[PDB]
């Protein structure tokens, strides 16, 4: 789920 | 962060025009995450001239064509080279752009997209640019912030005059401190932080970090099999008077809930006896003293029962006279463990004596106490990392200052902590964190790892109360920690 | 409500015959509503010769053709211009009427509609009208009462020695105080209140209201999310002694249990101890006093502990001697705090005290204790709103007169509460009410606020018990504040 | 219904405001159970200066204070008197209104009202009301019309130069034509029917009626347990050609699928082996035949083969030429059975045979068959009841005039059905239908009676497709049929 | 359902 | 659900 | 769904 936003 | 984007381009070669292309993809993309499909909505995108607004430019000619209307308002009075490449980007892709922004055009938008202010503001937000933010702010409209929310200072988290009150903030590359420190973690709303090419090894360069159940989950220490009580330490607390007699109690609990093998509270004579009649697994030492409080005359005894234990917690409800002064002070000028430092110990510190302590220390204060400690104003302290920074370099110290977010620092490396919630804004709360502290210690985390875990974990059993927040007592918080310790993993 | 009407037939031009056909359909929608599709039920419809009785021709008219059967039942000797006009209606309609009640014409029947009266009842009922209300009430049939089940005063809630016992009420406008206040709330059984055509702004401009969800919840203060304790207030509980020590506890739980920041409790040694033993949360400050009671000499400490807080809360377990009531009264005069007075401390008071204080105060009586302030029978003030008000105004005060209806006034503004049960009446809820009070003006609610959302949670969080309601203690009603705050949203 | 209006005002003695006040919450109440809650919407209502204005004054009289925003627009120039009352009430309540209709006036509004013309209009609309009601078409705003769209003509359903296109309509007493019949059934939307308080016996003195799911449940005959193919009754269907061999199967298959006991079809042969090679529980009796079609030499056979049944069907695929023409109206005049006549068997009928005729029959064209049979345009006579009627009395026979919306009347009664749905427009679905007839006359239901319960079942049967209805063909409907019956009880 | 209304 | 009927 | 991907 991580490569292009951290939450 | 400006650092990284200039050696990005002068050093790893990457042309400006790519990161704010980057960006600006970035932003869309966040925005249908959030919103579903865009092909329904119009769009108004609020676009500085400066590389915010060039951010936008890019945002704006990626809705063309996709959604129901996309206008431009353009608010500066020149462009950086690259907002300039992207609203000549814009325009020869058939964007309308317009220079008068006019109270009645909100009616007809969907979303404001805010790109008019990034990390370049300088200054209070005046004239037109205020009341064009002041009726984004009243439009009821949802709010999309490119990089900060225009009008928050992204050094420190403050409002300069006004400020975009943002449904959802897209930054770059990391967080930024004015995203994670009150007002402007109110004003960013959820906050995604995008990829947008920076090297890996840039973006890890940075010094200030937020605290995530990574880290935390990372630093939880092992629980062999083959173990027994000494295996996960020991804690003295010392602590209470004959006017606090519950500090003590929510101190010791909070040790042994984070994993603690034995803890051990000294607590005047026959207030000791409330916490063993709570929770009868704590060992409650009574100390003879003459008026309720400790005194001096308590000093061998305390040395003494220090002997045995990895870590000492000092000052939960001890009271502030004199003769406590007297006490701690000689206390800690002795001590030979590492310390944690609370409440009242912290009220009659003498920080002479943390420079002459060999043995570690960690203050856990809220701002009004760091304030009487290094002598300015709350408004001087709350929130001032750079001045915590300071203190615990100077004084060989961790520093957790409490707060909504609370700053946990060394001197070298500074971390946020954006776990809780109101539920905690009532007496007792910062008793048990102080017990959790030195329980991490004492199963052998260091003094800032310590810090690290319990601040998370202690905001992170807040929220799991299954009830409102405002309901929330220490003694609820107490039997939520070991729940917060089992969604880590 | 008479006066509505009268202005929105005279002055708005609402022909008073569309009135009662409003109101009477309003009924047979009501009633399918509760009882399902009304073609298979027989109704006996029991009319005056007044509006209410007019209104029931209009139920009758309105279900001839639809139902099972209808038979209108006429027990007055003269009609109202209205009635006339619908009694006509109804027989142009073939319905059928008769003017003797035959016991046995119970029997044929499925549902009562009571229309015999309603806001013009006057004096007891008797005669045949008493017998047939009896009838009616043995006969263990469905029954539906216009406005006002007949016999129940509109003003107070008596029987004026007889009145109907309804299922189900429906009642026009506004609820009417005779359905709010005991014994005529228990004979309404389900409360509909039409809209039959009134301006809204008449319909609002009643001064005396119930208190409601809606309302409490946008009462309830905010908790932004930069906060800490001193956001959300300090109470002092002035409290206990050596006959009475749990009193404190729950007094100083209720407030914490609502949100306040910080709750000390004073309370005469040991007994204080007893509060922290229980909920270590709380600070429970020694009083050391001669005999276990508070007396003149205890007055210079509590004024003292009062200068750090924002409200002082006085009386639970106190003890009602001539100490007692010297300390309370020369206390309250020099006390410069909003003041919840409760319990001992209204037992005690001296009235005049309260004309002499600039602060504000609230008082907590339940009837006895109000009985003994203004020298009255328990029933001359019983469900007396007008005494209540009467008394609020020459006092400068809040007064919360608690009953299973508990009145609210300030004197220009009456609110009534129906939340709550039967777990309530057993010692210590009163206690309980006290801190959350005390706890909501801590937060910056009025007095008035403070007070009308504290007997709502306190009632509601009463009915989310589990079990029985009889074996609802004050202990297990602190732990549902908190899931009351949360369901209230 | 305007003389049922008049009897209930002038006979009655109901108040002719009672009754648009009664018309007016109707639609506030309507809208409701469509919209969920009304508070959040803003209304607005056009208005005619007729009573069906003056119902929309009462509706938005009901709104005010209680929704988002109220507007009034005013369109004609004089009001009746109830119109004026009502104008009245709304402007005393606080109600705006305007005279000038602004185009952009429908973007501030959610809900249009359309209280314009209801059963008073007369003649084409045009002018400013023509533009009005154009300009509520294009808004793709909720659309809820008061009684009737404005623009159909509530007698015959036909568009006057143009209509309201409603989401929504509340009607009152009972349906009107133009909403039964198209376009007007296509422009009523969802259509409710209000009981504003007339008389029962009025409403039900009404002698044109929608076919209802109760009304056919009654009619349904019995199955008693004791019976025998006999019980259920014998068909002959005279059907088929050279050219046409597939519709004998489908009529045949009609009849046995709503319960006949036993149904016998006389078609050329070799095409009748075509019947029993589908279906082997029809009987399908070979008729010789010297070219492929009936025509004198075989009506000694047919007669025969009628003498043994209840009922006979005839003219489906039968062909047209002289020697059917021959041998039809022969055949029918001496028959001395009910006929159910179909199809070729219309084409070719000669009209004077049904005068001659003692037995009964029932006559089932679509317009292009019936345009022929009277010797009209299509247009003459489609959704034309009154020259249905007049030609079901003058020719002694139930008339089943089918269309979307089918009328079956026998001069007395006429019944309007509304089940189906496209995909029976498609050939072989009339073929079914006429089986259907035919099978419920032979179960002991009278013509009439017979043709009532099969246009519902056979429409119904259609809707239970699974499937898109454009794929349902007249085999699939044959299936459904008994799931029809089924779901009919 | 049906005092008031029919479908 | 509310324009005639409080609860 | 659909910005920056067609199926
Ligand atoms: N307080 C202010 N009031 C008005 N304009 C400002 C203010 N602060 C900054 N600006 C203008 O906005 C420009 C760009 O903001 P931003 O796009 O965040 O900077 P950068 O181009 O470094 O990304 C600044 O260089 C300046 O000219
Ligand atoms: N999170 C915070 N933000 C701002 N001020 C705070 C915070 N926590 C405490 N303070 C300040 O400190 C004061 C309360 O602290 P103090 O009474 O010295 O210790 P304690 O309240 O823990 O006994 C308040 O006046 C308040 O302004
Ligand atoms: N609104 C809030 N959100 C998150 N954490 C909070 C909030 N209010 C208080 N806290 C946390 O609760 C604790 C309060 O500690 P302290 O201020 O020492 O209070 P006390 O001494 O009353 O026990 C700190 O850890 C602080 O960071
Ligand atoms: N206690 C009583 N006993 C017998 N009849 C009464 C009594 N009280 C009132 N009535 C009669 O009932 C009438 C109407 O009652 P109601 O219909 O409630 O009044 P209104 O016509 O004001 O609505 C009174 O005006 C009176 O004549
Ligand atoms: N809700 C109530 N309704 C009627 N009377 C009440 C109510 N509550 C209390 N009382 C009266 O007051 C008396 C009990 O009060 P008292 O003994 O003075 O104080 P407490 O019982 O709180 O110690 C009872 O005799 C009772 O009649
Ligand atoms: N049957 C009931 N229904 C609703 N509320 C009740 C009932 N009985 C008691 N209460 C409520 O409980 C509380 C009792 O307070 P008080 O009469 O002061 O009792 P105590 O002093 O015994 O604690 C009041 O708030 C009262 O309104
Ligand atoms: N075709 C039309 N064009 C313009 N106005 C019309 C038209 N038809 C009717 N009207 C006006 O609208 C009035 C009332 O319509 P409506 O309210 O349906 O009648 P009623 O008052 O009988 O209920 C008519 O009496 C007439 O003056
Ligand atoms: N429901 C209907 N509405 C209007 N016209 C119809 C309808 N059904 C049939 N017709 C008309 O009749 C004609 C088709 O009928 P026809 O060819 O005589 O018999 P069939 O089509 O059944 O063999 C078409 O031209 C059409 O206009
Ligand atoms: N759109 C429609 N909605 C409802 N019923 C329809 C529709 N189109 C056709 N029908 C019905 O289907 C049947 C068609 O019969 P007919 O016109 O004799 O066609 P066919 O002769 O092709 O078998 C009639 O019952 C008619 O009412
Ligand atoms: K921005
Ligand atoms: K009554
Ligand atoms: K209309
Ligand atoms: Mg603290
Ligand atoms: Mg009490
Ligand atoms: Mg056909």
């Amino acid at each position: 789920a991580a490569w292009l936003f951290e939450a | 962060m400006k650092e990284i984007d200039e050696l990005t381009i002068k050093e790893y070669g990457v042309d400006s025009r790519i990161l704010m292309e980057r960006a600006g993809i970035s932003v869309v993309l966040a925005m249908e995450e959030e919103l579903g499909n865009l092909s329904d909505y119009r769009f108004l995108v609020l676009c500085g001239g400066g590389n915010n607004g060039g951010d936008g430019f890019v945002v704006a000619r990626n809705l063309l064509g996709v959604v129901k209307d996309v206008l431009v308002v353009f608010l500066g009075k020149k462009k950086t080279p690259d907002c300039e490449y992207n609203y000549g980007l814009y325009k020869k892709f058939g964007g309308k752009v317009v220079e008068q922004f006019e109270p009645s055009i909100l009616n007809e938008f969907d979303v404001v997209v805010d790109a008019i202010f990034g990390t370049g503001l300088r200054g209070e937000i005046t004239g037109e640019y205020a009341e064009i933010i002041n009726l984004v702010n009243k439009s009821g409209k949802v709010v999309v912030s490119v990089d900060v929310p225009s009008g928050i200072d992204s050094n420190t988290g403050k409002v300069l005059r006004t400020a975009v009150k943002a449904d959802l903030t897209v930054t770059f590359g990391v967080p930024k401190i004015g995203h994670i420190l009150f007002p402007g973690r109110d004003l960013t709303g959820k906050l995604k932080v995008a990829n947008i090419g920076h090297p890996v090894h840039l973006i890890n360069s940075i010094n200030r970090y937020v605290i995530t159940r990574e880290m935390v989950r990372s630093l939880l220490p092992e629980r062999p099999r083959d173990s027994h009580k000494g295996t996960y330490g020991k804690v003295l607390i010392i602590a209470g008077s004959r006017l606090y007699s519950g500090a003590p109690v929510l101190s010791g609990m909070g040790s042994l809930k984070v994993g603690t093998g034995l803890v051990k509270l000294a607590v005047p004579f026959p207030q000791n006896l409330i916490a063993t009649s709570r929770f009868p697994e704590l060992i409650s030492v009574p100390i003879d003293t003459e008026k309720g409080f400790f005194s001096l005359q308590n000093l061998q005894e305390c040395l003494e029962l220090s002997k045995d234990v990895d870590v000492v917690a000092i000052g939960p409800g001890l009271g502030n006279n004199e003769h406590v002064r007297e006490f701690v002070n000689e206390f800690l000028k002795t001590l030979e463990k590492p310390a944690v430092i609370d409440a009242d110990a912290i009220n009659v510190l003498d920080t002479s004596v943390l420079k002459e302590r060999k043995s570690p220390a960690v203050l856990t204060p809220h701002p009004g106490e760091m304030a009487r400690l290094v002598k300015k104003t709350v408004g001087d302290v709350k929130y001032n990392y750079e001045l915590a920074e300071e203190f615990a370099k100077e004084n060989d110290c961790v520093l957790v200052l409490k707060s909504a977010t609370t700053i946990v620092t060394d001197g070298e490396k500074t971390l946020f902590n954006i776990t809780g919630n109101t539920g905690l804004s009532k007496g007792g709360s910062g008793d048990v964190l102080t017990g959790m502290i030195a329980g991490f210690i004492a199963q052998g985390l260091s003094p800032l790892e310590a810090s690290t875990v319990s601040v998370y974990l202690h905001g992170f059993a807040a929220e799991l109360f299954e009830q409102d927040e405002r309901g929330l007592t220490a003694s609820e918080l107490l039997r939520l920690i070991p729940e917060a310790i089992r969604r880590l993993k």
